[PDB]
């Protein structure tokens, strides 16, 4: 973050274009619109109330046109930042306060937890996040059959490194032997595919 | 003897070529369902225009 | 096109990107004028030679049709004094093909050749002829002092 | 091109009205690159493109109705052509100035993807939107899918073959569905029919009097006086700025509940596909 | 034609007329074929090509060159040259390679600096997961990553008076 | 519920800025506008039609 900028991107296209909106917006006050001058004084000044209403009727429906056209585009921009400020509030009240378990609301993983940070108009989310790697792969069962009692699973799967079978969580990899404190009996194995003796 | 010329009074409106496209025009039509007046070398009046159906 | 790019940006540092600047046209060239076929001259010279005028309570109309006008030769002469036409331009009668012309001739007194004009009141004018609110051709007077004077 | 059709005079007098031609382009390419951010947005979220191997072993799921298909113009499945067909190089330009530009993703790539997303579903459960794809059978996925609603795991081992009937009967069963039903799609039409019907009226208010003589430039050009043709040229501008303001106004409108349905259908892909 | 001032570029017609119509048109006011005064044919007027322009460009800081595209008409009538699925672009050179790109330009066309080369993007890297009924992969470790995000709340409170 | 007043702001304040609303496109029809008169009846039948 401190040396490579321009990631923050989003704060600064706000702010150029409220700049931008409103330099264009104070730029338009410069133009003739049909009448003789751009300033109302002059006008006045070279002119007598008889004719000089109708340079000045001109000056003052440009103005109301442009006046309006600026109104409308602030109120579409606070519209879409009253979405972003209610979708960061849900955020923040979700993710910071507790936990969270849908896929890819907080963070690239599995979630943990978060700090919020200021910003000059926003706000900066850091989420920790949980990824494995190192991988390896081995030969599965779904059910093992004992005395021809079908043993399956409590919490867990069954894997094998090639002699032996195991049984282990999903999400590591931490072998235990298998016992009936964790492997449960249902039916017999005569209907089941993939039963493999032991 | 009334009769009702169902849909006749039909004519180009203006010298202009169009294709596949539904125009809506304002002229003056024979609308449509309407009653003659059948007829047999009697004087008649001419209101707007005259559709003169013949055999 | 860097040099449009930064007019249009206004500034003197561009980052990378895609920007407009401008669109194009091609130009066109070799113009080209179609015409029919008619020739013969058109009897408005003996409409104006000719003077046997009537009164407003009898006003002549005449057709002119199937005609080659031309405007230019009665607008340099100085027989006439009020052109002032209204709708087409008094000189850019030559340029534009028209469908048809109607020639209206009279006599009328000085004191009400302002009041034929469209879209304004008077005594001969609301009473006796009136100029639609739309343009129809123009309006020509002409002082005449030796013959119905 | 639009207010002052190929005509210099009109421009000067356009000039006059200060700068009522760039903000209305600019916002018009604003919406025009916001449409490709909400398309990138739901579609480009698997970093790589995994295809489906030949093995088909699913334990009876029968998933070649939704699979791509090799002998097909773009590798499109069955269902995508039965919807694209449900639904209705370089010429278009008009007098008006009226412009379509083409989208940045290209069909095929749109349907590259989702075979992606979809092998990666298949072969790979849920682990591919974390880390890394972590191959592993369907019908331990299917029971883990089970066993994360309440029921057990030992219900799906011994009802195997009637889930897949039941999955087969379903799968074929909409088919039929879409085919028939013609009056399906009821809301990707509705936005097709309002942009065309608003497009069809700005192109047809041009041909308005507007209180002016004539409702075309050119013929009034080379009719009247210059020095008088001033305000007959006036009157006409004026009201063609308001119908491109009105039009780019119910434009913005318009794209902003558009966008709001686009991230809602991106927080549905991203909940509910790559997770339960 | 009699009066009638039109610009574009004209071509043998192929419609019919029957023998009464002067001109023909389309959708709303578009006159396209016209029956000539004198010689008694037909032409169909269509328009000749017209577009915007668009400039790519790698940075001012980084290098001093671009390409110009040109949206619309196709490179057969503009006095490197490409010739893409929308307009055509003129200064870079096409390579049959693809890379995740940089700037887009469209229908999947992208260009980028390398010197300003035009190419189709590439969705990613491609690889196939070896499936099988009778093999799971487990991890082994584990790592702890942090990601940042920025959304904005609110902006500048502004009012602005009528007199 | 029954003894503090003003909860049910936020209906109530839909329905003020809706009546708002409408009575402030009503007022709008007598404005003069720059014309002679604001209304129409007496100004069709006191000048000429240019
Ligand atoms: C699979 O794992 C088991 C358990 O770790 C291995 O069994 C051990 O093998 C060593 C070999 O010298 C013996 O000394 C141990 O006594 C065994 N463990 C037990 C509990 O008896 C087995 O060798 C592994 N197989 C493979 C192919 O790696
Ligand atoms: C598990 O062991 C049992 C018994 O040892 C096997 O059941 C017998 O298998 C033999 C050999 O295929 C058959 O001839 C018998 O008919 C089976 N039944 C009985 C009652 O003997 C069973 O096949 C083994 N299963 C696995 C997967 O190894
Ligand atoms: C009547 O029409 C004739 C025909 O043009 C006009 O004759 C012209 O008269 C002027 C002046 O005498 C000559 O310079 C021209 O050469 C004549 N033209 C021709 C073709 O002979 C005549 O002027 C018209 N009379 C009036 C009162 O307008
Ligand atoms: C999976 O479904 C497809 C449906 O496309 C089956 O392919 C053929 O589909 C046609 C039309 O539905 C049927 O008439 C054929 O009987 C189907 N089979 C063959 C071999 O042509 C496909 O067979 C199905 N596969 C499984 C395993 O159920
Ligand atoms: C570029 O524009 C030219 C101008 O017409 C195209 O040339 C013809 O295009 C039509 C259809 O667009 C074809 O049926 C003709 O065979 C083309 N003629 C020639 C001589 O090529 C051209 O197709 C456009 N596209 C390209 C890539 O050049
Ligand atoms: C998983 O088991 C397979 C068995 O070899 C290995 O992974 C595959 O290896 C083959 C080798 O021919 C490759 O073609 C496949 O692309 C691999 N599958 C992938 C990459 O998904 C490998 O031994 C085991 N995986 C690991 C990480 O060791
Ligand atoms: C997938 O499962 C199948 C069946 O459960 C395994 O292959 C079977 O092996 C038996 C031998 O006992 C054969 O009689 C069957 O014909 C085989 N069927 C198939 C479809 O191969 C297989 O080992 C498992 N793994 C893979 C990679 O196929
Ligand atoms: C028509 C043609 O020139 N095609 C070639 C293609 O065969 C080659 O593979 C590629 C470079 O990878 O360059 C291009
Ligand atoms: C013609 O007029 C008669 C008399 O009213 C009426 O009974 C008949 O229905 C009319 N014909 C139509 C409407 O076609
Ligand atoms: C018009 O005149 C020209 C030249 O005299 C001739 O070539 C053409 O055929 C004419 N058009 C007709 C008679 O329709
Ligand atoms: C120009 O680009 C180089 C390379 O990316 C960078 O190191 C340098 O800071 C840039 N300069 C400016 C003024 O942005």
């Amino acid at each position: 973050l401190s040396s490579t900028a321009s990631a923050l991107g989003k704060l600064q296209d706000v702010v150029n274009q409220n700049a931008q909106a409103l330099n264009t917006l104070v730029k338009q006050l410069s133009s003739n619109f049909g009448a003789i001058s751009s300033v109302l004084n002059d006008i006045l000044a070279r002119l007598d109330p008889p004719e000089a209403e109708v340079q000045i009727d001109r000056l003052i429906t440009g103005r109301l046109q442009s006046l309006q056209t600026y109104v409308t585009q602030q109120l579409i921009r606070a519209a879409e930042i009253r979405a972003s400020a209610n979708l960061a509030a849900t955020k923040m009240s979700e993710c910071v306060l507790g936990q969270s378990k849908r896929v890819d609301f907080c963070g690239k993983g599995y979630h943990l937890m978060s700090f919020p940070q200021s910003a000059p108009h926003g706000v900066v989310f850091l989420h920790v996040t949980y990824v494995p790697a190192q991988e390896k792969n081995f030969t599965t069962a779904p059910a093992i059959c004992h005395d021809g009692k079908a043993h399956f699973p409590r919490e867990g799967v069954f894997v094998s490194n090639g002699t032996h079978w195991f049984v282990t969580q999903r999400n590591f990899y931490e072998p235990q032997i298998i016992t009936t404190h964790n492997t449960f009996v249902s039916g017999n194995c005569d209907v089941v595919i993939g039963i493999v003796n032991n | 003897a009334y009769t009702n010329s169902f849909t006749r009074g039909v004519y180009y409106p203006d010298k202009v070529f169009r294709s596949s496209v539904l125009h809506s025009t304002q002229d003056l039509f024979l609308p449509f369902f309407s009653n003659v007046t059948w007829f047999h070398n009697p004087v008649l009046p001419f209101n707007d225009g005259v559709y003169f159906a013949s055999t | 096109p860097l040099s449009e790019t930064k007019c249009t940006l206004k500034s003197f540092t561009v980052e990378k990107g895609i920007y407009q600047t401008s669109n194009f046209r091609v130009q066109p060239t070799e113009s080209i004028v179609r015409f029919p076929n008619i020739t013969n001259l058109c009897p408005f010279g003996e409409v104006f030679n000719a003077t046997r005028f009537a009164s407003v309570y009898a006003w002549n109309r005449k057709r002119i049709s199937n005609c080659v006008a031309d405007y230019s030769v009665l607008y340099n002469s100085a027989s006439f004094s009020t052109f002032k036409c209204y709708g087409v331009s008094p000189t850019k009668l030559n340029d534009l093909c028209f469908t048809n012309v109607y020639a209206d001739s009279f006599v009328i007194r000085g004191d009400e050749v302002r009041q034929i004009a469209p879209g304004q009141t008077g005594k001969i004018a609301d009473y006796n002829y009136k100029l639609p609110d739309d343009f129809t051709g123009c309006v020509i007077a002409w002082n005449s002092n030796n013959l119905d004077s | 091109m639009y207010i002052c059709g190929d005509s210099t005079e009109c421009s000067n007098l356009l000039l006059q009205y200060g700068s009522f031609c760039t903000q209305l382009n600019r916002a018009l390419t604003g919406i025009a690159v916001e449409q490709d951010k909400n398309t990138q947005e739901v579609f480009a979220q698997v970093k790589q493109i995994y295809k489906t191997p030949p093995i088909k072993d699913f334990g009876g799921f029968n998933f070649s109705q939704i699979l791509p298909d090799p002998s097909k113009p773009s590798k499109r499945s069955f269902i995508e052509d039965l919807l694209f067909n449900k639904v209705t190089l370089i010429c278009a330009q008009k007098f008006n100035g009226l412009t379509v530009l083409p989208p940045l993703l290209t069909d095929e790539m749109i349907a590259q993807y989702t075979s992606a997303l979809l092998a990666g579903t298949i072969t790979s459960g849920w682990t591919f939107g974390a880390g890394a794809a972590l191959q592993i059978p369907f019908a331990m996925q299917m029971a883990y899918r089970f066993n994360g609603i309440g029921v057990t795991q030992n219900v799906l081992y011994e009802n195997q073959k009637l889930i897949a009937n039941q999955f087969n009967s379903a799968i074929g069963k909409i088919q039929d569905s879409l085919s028939s039903t013609a009056s399906a799609l009821g809301k990707l039409q509705d936005v097709v029919n309002q942009n065309a019907q608003a497009l069809n009226t700005l192109v047809k208010q041009l041909s308005s009097n507007f209180g002016a003589i004539s409702s075309v430039l050119n013929d009034i050009l080379a009719r009247l006086d210059p020095p008088e043709a001033e305000v007959q040229i006036d009157r006409l501008i004026t009201g063609r700025l308001q119908s491109l303001q009105t039009y780019v106004t119910q434009q913005l409108i318009r794209a902003a509940e558009i966008r709001a349905s686009a991230n809602l259908a991106a927080t549905k892909m991203s909940e509910c596909v790559l997770g339960q | 034609f009699n009066g009638l001032t039109g610009t574009g570029v004209l071509t043998e017609s192929n419609k019919k007329f029957l023998p009464f119509q002067q001109f023909g048109r389309d959708i709303d006011d578009t006159t396209d074929a016209v029956r000539d005064p004198q010689t008694l044919e037909i032409l169909d007027i269509t328009p000749c090509s017209f577009g915007g322009v668009s400039v790519i460009t790698p940075g001012t800081n980084t290098s001093n060159q671009v390409a110009v595209l040109y949206q619309g008409v196709n490179c057969t009538e503009v006095p490197n040259v490409f010739q893409t699925r929308a307009g055509c672009l003129i200064g870079a050179e096409h390579v049959n390679n693809s890379y995740e790109c940089d700037i887009p330009i469209g229908a999947g066309i992208c260009a980028s600096y390398q010197s300003i080369i035009a190419y189709t993007m590439s969705l990613g890297a491609e690889n196939s997961v070896a499936y099988s009924n009778n093999s799971i992969a487990i991890p082994i470790n584990f790592t702890i990553s942090v990601t940042t995000e920025i959304l904005p709340v609110s902006m500048t409170k502004t009012s602005v008076d009528c007199t």
